[PDB]
């Protein structure tokens, strides 16, 4: 019905409200980089650090998490009543954590003599913590009333598609 | 000028203050901080308080005792033993 | 950019997520060099401090007269046993 | 002179205080940050501003140490610790983010602060710690710090002057972003490594209680062999600062006992003129040397009067030194208890264990005249593992089995829980490879020892070391056939002649020396020496040359065995002789028996130039047939002297064994399950030892004049003192030698060798075979 | 079946329990002490040898040590990470385990210090017990005295009471009395001890064990007073092999099995005997350097407080206390001037020991080629007749029947005959030993190789 | 007089003087005696002409020939036999293999090295090896071997390889302790510790050390993996610059080595063991067959080796002297008149029962064993089955 008018400088709702969809990438880094366990020992406390949340979830029952996905994708994603400097972080948020599950996929689909060998804890160790820091950085930028471009896919990928 | 940048920067301060008001800390903190916030300046301030300063003039005063206690302890630890010869029996007995 | 308007909302500068993963595979790499990241030491050993303190403050005292008490031996009782049981693993 | 100097305090901090400069760490960051944004005219100024507060945090780093303040300030390794890292994330994401002078103010404060945390050096701080050691002996303190402080900062100013020098002598914009966008690449790299790594009473990390000594940090087992744990820690010290003597000069222990401490000030405030001794601490204590000298003295005294005794027709067992106990009354042999005896137990007294009187040092501690439980942490307890963790299929098996863990603490295998696809219970799936066998969560599980990651490829896990799984040649060839053929069960008969009969006879003496070649090579180059005399009896001794048919005179004194009743064989030797005129081999059961002797005897050799043993047949025959009881209950009678005035059998029955095994394939039923119990040796007593000990001289019992050495009348344990004391200021032949086997030199290193790696070298006893190198490394090959 | 999994080297020589001249016992189930021993065996022990022959089975039970044989390690068809015996040989030395120096002290008041393994003493170590009346320096292995070991035992001698008629006697018959050799004050201190441990003690007099009458009617003698001293092999904390045993200065030497000297040598002749106690006692000096640990309850109950202890913080005049190369620069102290000679040539011994000897003795690769080429028994070996008398002086052996060849592998005899060219010819004996005969006609003249032997 | 008297007077005086016997007139010249021949002066024509004669028929005895003949067969033998394990398991070994000079046998001739030549003899002696150590190590039954037969699965596994993966073991574990001069033990020191000391010449390649898994004392230099843990590039710079200073401060050339660093080859270290062992030989011949002396040698009694009990052993009493020392006892005497023993021994029982109520000490020393952890888990599946099975079916 509205927005516009669009805003100059976003209102602190929003840095609020928009870098909440960076909650599950955050706790769900760790989870296939056990290889990486044998390199660097701060995953095993990162691992005890985000129990309490994932065991937060799942007394809700699955249908809110199975659901999630669809109001986020045309909930938002759909219509103009929304700040663009908003649903562009929803967006950010909602699959950053593809990628990550993409390239989980391809790990397991590798055969384990070369994933717990010297080079795949190596590459996971560093995939990890780049992607944590990534999502760290992304929220950051969401406190700072600005937007997240992150180099390669954010742009095209997550300006193109959530037009409407 | 540092009135603009502060102003900016407060819109940053109640955003992350409210993030992380809405994290885990949100979960066990809808009991903890609804609790904090619905007598705000009443019961919650004149009764969490009290332990927030238990602990404080807690250790003042085992310091204080630390002062009182140092000055004959380990002759009465020491008499107070019993052992092959002495006992305190034996001492109150006859003077 | 913009595909539905906004007039000076800021972009975040793209050279900070090349900056994160280009230090997490150099991080990596490194590792792999060196895999005893935690035999980094560091430039002082505190207790090496406290002795030379020591060493130095009773060898003045014990040059003209009067004892020298030792001011390790009044830091509170529980931080001593805590330092005696995890230098070797948190300051070697 | 150029001696003086050398020998100077200030020559050594200047030496020892520039070699650190060819040290560096993450302290420089903030100087290359200086020079990142040094283009305009603030760059001077940050450059300068950058340069002066690192050398003031240095300067005050180093004063920090004998300053009480400052030392108090920055002698707290746990908030320093602790505070590293939101520094160094802070300072990153905002990093990222009046004229200049604030900005300069803000940046040598920066500077100045970065330096006081404490960072770590590439490649390590070594020679940090040089200076350390060498503050610790000097003797004018601040002349050598001033002098170190000045040679590191001279070696500083050096090595940049002539770096830049040689930089400016001899893309360019490329590398001049490039830094720029290094810099905080290098910060990230330093944050990721901190974060791997950061997990006068003013002092008080007491707030923090975040360290938690008691976890384990280490990827050490659990020990949890039925319920007990609670397994002591190896350290038992403390750090606490003292000054004793060492050994006779005064000097401060950094281990000294609290209560020891605190129970002598007690005691001194109390008396007077007893510690104001006033003589020589540093040096050495005339007591010391008066103590020694009384007791050298009364040593000497009583060995001579116990040689002496000796030569008055006494014998050497009732002269020998022995550890004596006090007796009351020899007629009825009624001796004092051993706890009370001052010969026995004298030392272990004031020591107690669990599981007319009046004391006059209790007058003088109350300042009272004579007539006629509270513990300010001086307290030592044994230091053990006091949580206890559990493991996750401690608390997996059964819908009703709670005692409440909400975390176990301890990672396990993958294993499931349902089985079924009712009646039956529960079973257990896991069907994979584990990498975390029992590890501690706390453990940061990157320093196991045992089980690494080896290849560049691998998929399970493996130990490292398991991981990686001319006109002679005609005889020769005969002697080769000839003992390759004793393998096999056949011999043939034209194989060997005469002159191998004689070659195997004549390799049976040995010679080492002389030998027919060197005596024949002798021989040439002649009419210049002469030949000694005694090798012709040797000769003629063993039958090689003296001076007809020789052959029989050597082959006649070649070690002849002795009368096995010749006559059964001689009988028909001689007559086939005169008549004459005109492939199965045996087993030897006693194969292996006798290869353990020449073993022994090979040994020997080379440091020093009917199958039971029949005894105990009659014996054994005789126990068996009716045995006979021991009574060491009546034996060994007050040794201390105090006497003063089906799931419930299976399970019941498991617990009379510390280990055990149980293996598949009731008597028959109980036969297809197999139960090996494992059996552990802790009946080592002392009256077992002792018993066992003390019987042999009474069951063998029943069935210089002498090489006397004086040294062995006195006990073990007082020789080697009284020596000390001292120096601070044909059977006849084998018994000698075997009483003096030790005395020459090469005998210990000799008898330490054999003991390496002669003996028991593969039964678990010793480890030398995989950590000790055999040769030396260091001779030029 | 389940013995031959775990037999994969594929010994050749056959060793077995016989060529250790030992006898094993398998170990009822109902038993729980690791051997028989019938000075500890009980009544239950009694009662299963009971069941055991009631049942219809040799309990297999001596006069002596019986040890029980250890079982084979399990394979569990359930991890997926052993599935064979080579897997759980792999698996055995996965296990974080490790040799710990340690420093403890027991409730009934023993000690040991030196290297344990699973909380069992391993290694090097020293036990100590009876307040010194029983002390073990050597090798240990499953919390047994193995190896090789010195052990001491005191028996405690008669000491007179100050001031007693006992007293009086021992000083008119010449006896030495300690309390004679020391300072007055000590004296007059120690006789006030006595004093008070006697007013103390009351009525309460003890008479030892070794004074028991029981000794006298099981061995005819009660055990005399003085010292105890074993040097050389141990097995299940029992002196096995060749060893030296000591009873005030009394030598006796021989074969030892499990605690029991054997009348005869049977190989441990004097020498070996000599060097097996030389090994002992080094076994027993590489022990002792585990003693007095720094952190161990030992030191912190009784231990001395003033040792320096410290890495690398040296005063300007102890430096010259450091190992290394420093000490080349900094002078000995005129007080310690020949124990520090004493003790540097006992040091330089100790590190030629490393690097020199290995040098001049064989090493495990030479050691090996000797074992599996040295020969047991030669094989030709010579025999001749009596003790060689000669009834004209009282001995003068002299030999006057030839000797004779035998072929010790074959079991064959090898006679010879005089000619002319090649000294004497020999050939062979149709005939040999435990009984051949019937008549000699011919022969067989094995040849002679003296063409190929000098080529 | 008396023959025990003047053996007393003869140890103590020996004991006060300390002299030494190998370096004698009579050892030196029966070390560099005639073994055989007796070069002399000629005893005129006779002589001469006899020991030639004498010669001729020594020379033409077929026995003499025959021995000859032996002894090259024999030295033949010996060659082809070293020439035949020239070569070890593992081919980066070879120059380690053929650097060490071989140790002389019985007859005078080299001792040759058995080479293991292929894979299934390497597998089988490091399985026997592995197999025995670790049966014995954990209580299970192991093979009747003899105290003396010997596997050399060093060789099998290959010396480099246990460099390294002893450096990497050793990169990771702490709580190192060494002997100083007197015997005395100093720690713990960590890796950086150990480092610290070697810099500054405290410590050096002949220090003994003693570490995690191992079984004695050793040399630094010894031990598998130490030397390149410790001696890096900065710590032999920093060692390098200590010894420079020190050598330039006491007057001695820089060039000069250290005392114990001279450079030397196997050779000559081999001679000077043999020359070693062949004196003192040599010193018990010419005594007869017994080592001279009344006393027993210090290092017969292994001073250095009980460094650490030098103090127990120099003083010692029969009464604690923990809480009241001999010296704090005879000042109370002087302050309390009447003292006896009793009142200070009931007061040190009075403080030590204060701290350490009834405490230190703990179990026996096989109350805490556990075993192979896999065992108890499996023996729990075998009881869950069992379970199983008892009830149903």
């Amino acid at each position: 019905f509205r927005f516009p008018p669009m805003t100059k400088k976003p209102q602190w709702w929003w840095r609020t409200l928009a870098c909440l969809p960076y909650l599950m990438p955050l706790h769900e880094t760790w989870m296939y980089a056990e290889t990486a366990y044998h390199l660097h020992p701060f995953l095993e406390d990162f691992e005890f650090l985000t129990y309490p949340f994932l065991g937060a979830i799942g007394r809700l029952p699955s249908w809110f998490l199975m659901a999630y996905f669809f109001v986020a994708y045309l909930g938002i994603v759909r219509r103009k009543e929304w700040p663009h400097f908003f649903r562009f972080h929803v967006v950010m948020g909602m699959l950053l954590e593809i990628a990550l599950q993409v390239i989980g996929t391809v790990s397991k689909w590798m055969p384990l003599g070369v994933y717990w060998g010297k080079f795949g804890m190596h590459f996971w160790t560093a995939v990890a913590f780049a992607y944590l820091f990534t999502v760290l950085e992304s929220i950051r930028c969401a406190l700072a009333g600005m937007y997240a471009d992150i180099p390669f896919v954010c742009d095209a990928a997550y300006i193109q598609i959530p037009y409407d | 000028g540092i009135a603009d940048e502060t102003l900016q920067v407060v819109l940053a301060t109640l955003g992350f203050i409210f993030l992380y008001t809405y994290i885990i800390t949100g979960e066990e903190l809808v009991k903890l901080a609804r609790d904090y916030i619905r007598f705000l300046m009443g019961r919650p301030k004149t009764v969490r308080l009290t332990r927030a300063m238990d602990s404080w003039n807690g250790f003042l005063e085992k310091m204080s005792r630390q002062r009182v206690y140092d000055e004959y302890w380990l002759e009465k630890a020491i008499i107070n033993t019993p052992t092959w010869y002495d006992s305190p029996e034996k001492y109150r007995r006859v003077i | 950019n913009a595909y539905r308007g906004d007039p000076g909302v800021p972009h975040a500068d793209a050279d900070r997520f090349v900056n994160i993963w280009i230090g997490s595979a150099a991080f990596s790499v490194l590792t792999w060099v060196n895999p005893y990241m935690w035999q980094l030491s560091n430039q002082f050993n505190y207790h090496d401090k406290w002795m030379l303190f020591e060493q130095y403050h009773w060898k003045k005292a014990r040059a003209k007269k009067q004892p020298y008490e030792f001011k390790w031996n009044k830091i509170p009782k529980e931080v001593r046993d805590s330092y005696y049981y995890n230098w070797p693993v948190y300051f070697p | 002179l150029c001696m003086k100097i050398i020998n100077s305090v200030v020559v050594v901090g200047l030496y020892y205080g520039f070699l650190t400069t060819f040290s560096i760490g993450p302290s420089y960051l903030f100087l290359l940050r200086a020079r990142v944004m040094d283009e305009g005219e603030e760059g001077t100024e940050k450059k300068v501003s950058a340069t002066t507060g690192f050398i003031a945090g240095q300067l005050m780093m180093f004063i920090s140490i004998y300053y009480a303040p400052l030392h108090l300030a920055l002698g707290r390794p746990h908030t320093i610790t602790v505070l590293a890292l939101p520094y160094l994330l802070f300072h990153f994401f905002w990093n990222n983010h009046e004229m200049r002078n604030l900005r300069i103010q803000c940046v040598f404060l920066n500077n100045l602060i970065f330096q006081l945390f404490n960072h770590f050096i590439l490649p390590s701080s070594m020679l940090a710690r040089l200076v350390n050691i060498y503050m610790f002996r000097c003797n004018n303190k601040m002349l050598f710090v001033t002098s170190s402080f000045v040679g590191w900062l001279i070696g500083h100013i050096l090595f940049m002057k002539w770096v830049g020098l040689v930089l400016v002598w001899i893309l360019v914009s490329e590398l001049r972003n490039s830094m720029a966008r290094i810099f905080s690449i290098l910060l990230f790299i330093t944050c990721v490594y901190y974060l791997g790594r950061i997990p006068l009473w003013f002092e008080k990390p007491f707030v923090t209680l975040v360290f938690d000594y008691k976890r384990w940090n280490r990827p050490n087992r659990y020990i949890k062999n039925d319920k007990i744990e609670n397994i002591v820690r190896n350290e038992m010290s403390q750090y606490f600062f003292y000054t004793c003597q060492s050994d006779g000069k005064e000097r401060i222990s950094f281990t000294y006992p609290p209560n020891l401490s605190t129970f002598f000030e007690m005691i001194q405030k109390r008396i007077p003129s007893f510690t104001k001794e006033k003589k020589t601490f540093d040096q050495v204590s005339t007591y010391w040397s008066l103590i020694h000298e009384e007791k050298r003295e009364n040593l000497k005294k009583e060995f001579l009067n116990r040689i002496e005794a000796l030569d008055k027709e006494w014998s050497v067992e009732n002269i020998l030194e022995k550890t004596t106990r006090f007796c009351y009354n020899e007629a009825k042999k009624e001796y004092l208890p051993k706890i009370y005896d001052p010969f026995l137990h004298g030392i272990s007294r004031g020591r107690i264990k669990k599981l007319s009187w009046i004391n006059k040092i209790h007058g003088l501690l109350l300042k009272i005249n004579y007539k006629k439980m509270d513990f300010p942490e001086i307290n030592k307890k044994v230091p053990r593992w006091s949580y206890k963790l559990i493991s996750e299929l401690e608390e997996l098996e059964g819908e009703n089995e709670e005692n409440v863990p909400m975390e176990p603490g301890i990672r396990s295998r993958k294993a499931k829980r349902v089985v079924v696809f009712d009646e039956m219970a529960l079973i257990r799936y896991s069907q994979q490879s584990d990498f975390r066998r029992e590890i501690i969560k706390g453990s940061m599980r990157s320093q196991r020892r045992k089980t690494v990651i080896w290849e560049f490829f691998q998929a399970k896990v493996h130990s490292p070391l398991f991981f990686d799984r001319k006109n002679t040649l005609y005889f020769i060839s005969t002697i080769k056939n000839l003992i390759s053929n004793k393998k096999k069960m056949s011999y043939d008969l034209c194989s060997l002649s005469q002159a191998y009969v004689f070659y195997k006879l004549s390799q049976i003496k040995v010679s080492n020396f002389c030998k027919l070649k060197a005596v024949l090579e002798y021989n040439i180059c002649i009419t210049s020496f002469f030949v000694k005399n005694k090798i012709k009896v040797f000769f003629q001794e063993h039958g090689i040359f003296h001076y007809v048919n020789q052959w029989k005179n050597w082959l006649r004194s070649q070690y002849q065995y002795n009368l096995p009743q010749i006559s059964w064989a001689r009988l028909v030797t001689q007559n086939w002789k005169n008549k004459i005129n005109k492939a199965d081999s045996l087993l030897n059961p006693k194969h292996n028996v006798k290869k353990d002797s020449i073993y022994n005897l090979f040994c020997y050799k080379s440091i020093h130039s009917f199958f039971f043993f029949p005894e105990f047949f009659l014996f054994s025959s005789t126990y068996k047939m009716k045995p006979w009881v021991i009574p060491i209950k009546l034996l060994l009678l007050n040794f201390n002297e105090n006497i003063n005035v089906t799931e419930a059998e299976l399970d019941l029955f498991l617990t009379r064994y510390s280990r055990f095994q149980l293996r598949w394939n009731k008597l028959m039923k109980k036969g297809i399950l197999i139960i090996e119990p494992v059996r552990l040796s802790v009946q080592n007593d002392g009256q077992l030892i002792i018993y066992r000990t003390i019987g042999i001289s009474l069951v063998h019992k029943n069935k210089n004049y002498d090489f006397f050495v004086p040294e062995k009348i006195l006990s073990p344990k007082r020789r080697r003192e009284f020596r000390i004391l001292i120096c601070f200021n044909k059977d006849k032949n084998n018994l000698i030698n075997l009483k003096s086997f030790l005395w020459p030199n090469f005998k210990l290193e000799d008898l330490a060798c054999m003991n390496r790696y002669w003996f028991n070298t593969t039964n678990g006893n010793h480890f030398s075979m995989i950590r000790i190198r055999m040769y030396t490394r260091f001779p030029i090959p | 079946f389940y013995e031959d999994l775990f037999d994969f080297p594929r010994d050749p020589e056959r060793w077995k329990e016989q060529d250790l001249r030992e006898i094993w016992a398998d170990g009822p189930l109902e038993m729980t002490k690791p051997g028989w021993d019938p000075a500890w065996a009980d009544e239950d022990d009694w009662d299963v040898v009971n069941d055991e022959i009631q049942e219809g089975r040799d309990p297999g039970i001596q006069p002596f040590y019986v040890p029980y044989r250890k079982p084979y390690p399990a394979i569990p068809d359930n991890h997926y990470d052993i599935e064979n015996a080579k897997g759980v040989v792999e698996e055995l030395d996965r296990i974080e385990e490790f040799l710990q120096w340690v420093s403890y002290i027991f409730p009934d008041g023993s000690s040991y210090e030196g290297t344990v393994w699973d909380d069992l003493a391993q290694g090097k170590g020293v036990y100590i017990a009876e307040n010194g009346l029983v002390r073990y320096e050597g090798e240990w292995l499953q919390n047994d005295m193995e190896g090789h070991g010195v052990i001491d035992v005191d028996i405690p001698d008669i000491e007179p009471i100050p001031g007693s008629k006992l007293e009086a006697k021992m000083r008119a018959e010449g006896r030495i009395i300690k309390r004679d050799y020391m300072t007055p004050e000590d004296r007059k201190w120690l006789e006030m001890d006595v004093e008070d441990s006697v007013a103390l003690t009351d009525g309460n007099f003890q008479v030892p064990f070794y004074e028991n009458e029981e000794w006298v009617t099981q061995f005819g003698e009660k055990p005399e007073k003085g010292r105890y001293r074993y040097a050389g092999q141990w097995k299940h904390s029992r002196m096995h092999g060749c060893g030296v045993y000591e009873v005030n200065e009394r030598i006796l030497y021989g074969r030892f099995y499990f605690g029991e000297l054997l009348e005869e040598e049977h190989g441990c002749t004097v020498d070996i005997c000599a060097l097996h106690s030389g090994l002992a006692e080094v076994a027993a000096a590489k022990a002792r350097m585990f003693v007095n640990k720094p952190d161990g309850m030992i030191r912190e109950e009784r231990g001395p407080y003033g040792d320096p202890q410290h890495p690398y913080f040296y005063e300007e005049d102890d430096v010259w206390m450091a190992p290394g190369f420093i000490n080349q620069f900094y002078e000995v102290p005129e007080y310690w001037e020949t124990y520090v000679g004493e003790v540097d040539q006992e040091r330089e011994m100790w590190l030629n020991s490393f690097y020199k000897a290995p040098l001049r003795l064989p090493m495990p690769a030479e050691l090996e080629h000797w074992w599996e080429n040295v020969e047991v028994t030669p094989e030709f070996v010579l025999l001749n007749k009596e003790p060689e008398p000669d009834p004209n002086d009282p001995s003068k052996l002299v030999q006057k029947e030839d000797p004779v060849i035998l072929h010790t592998p074959t079991g064959r005899i090898i006679n010879y005959v005089e000619d002319e060219k090649h000294g004497i010819r020999l050939f062979w004996q149709p005939p040999l030993e435990e009984g051949e005969e019937v008549d000699p006609s011919k022969v067989e003249f094995l040849p002679l190789g003296f063409d190929e032997f000098y080529g | 007089p008396g023959p025990y008297k003047q053996i007393a007077e003869q140890f103590l005086w020996e004991c006060e003087n300390i002299p030494d016997y190998r370096h004698t007139p009579e050892v030196d010249k029966l070390l560099n005696e005639d073994p055989v021949f007796e070069k002399k002066e000629n005893p005129s024509t006779e002589e001469i002409e006899a020991e030639q004669k004498w010669w001729e028929s020594f020379r033409a005895s077929p026995v003499v020939q025959f021995m000859t003949r032996a002894e090259e067969i024999a030295d033949d033998m010996n060659k082809m036999e070293l020439e035949d394990n020239d070569t070890p398991y593992r081919k980066e070994d070879k120059d380690y293999w053929r650097a060490i000079p071989h140790v002389p046998g019985f007859d005078g001739r080299p001792m040759p090295r058995k080479a293991i030549k292929s894979k299934e003899e390497s597998d089988d002696k490091f399985w026997d090896f592995m197999k025995q150590f670790l049966f014995g190590l954990w209580g299970f039954r192991q093979r009747p071997y003899p105290p003396g037969r010997p596997i050399d699965v060093a060789q099998a596994i290959g010396y480099k390889r246990l460099e390294k993966r002893y450096y990497d073991f050793i990169m990771k574990t702490g709580g190192w302790w060494y002997k100083d001069r007197l015997g005395r033990s100093r720690g713990p020191c960590e890796i950086i510790t150990l480092k610290t000391a070697y810099g500054a010449g405290i410590i050096d390649r002949d220090t003994f050390i003693w570490g995690e898994d191992m079984d004695e004392w050793a040399p630094i230099h010894m031990v598998y993996g130490l030397e390149p843990a410790i001696a890096t590039w900065e710590v032999r710079l920093g060692a390098a610059a200590t010894a420079f200073l020190h050598k330039l401060q006491k007057g001695i050339p820089p060039w000069v080595p250290l005392k114990g660093r001279e450079p030397k080859t196997y050779k000559q270290l081999q001679k000077e063991a043999i020359e070693s062992k062949k004196r003192d030989m040599a010193v018990l011949e010419a005594n007869g067959g017994v080592w001279p002396g009344v006393r027993t040698p210090s290092h017969a009694l292994f001073l250095w080796a009980s460094g650490s009990e030098l103090t127990t052993v120099l003083e010692s009493d029969h009464m604690p002297n923990k809480f009241i020392p001999k010296q704090l006892r005879l000042e109370l005497a002087k302050v309390i008149p009447g003292l006896r023993p009793w009142e200070v021994i009931s007061i040190e029982q009075a403080m030590d029962q204060i701290s350490y109520g009834g405490e230190w000490y703990r179990e026996p020393l096989g109350t805490y064993t556990t075993g192979p952890p896999y065992i108890r888990e499996w023996n729990r599946s075998v009881m869950r089955l069992f379970r199983i099975f008892y009830n149903l079916s």
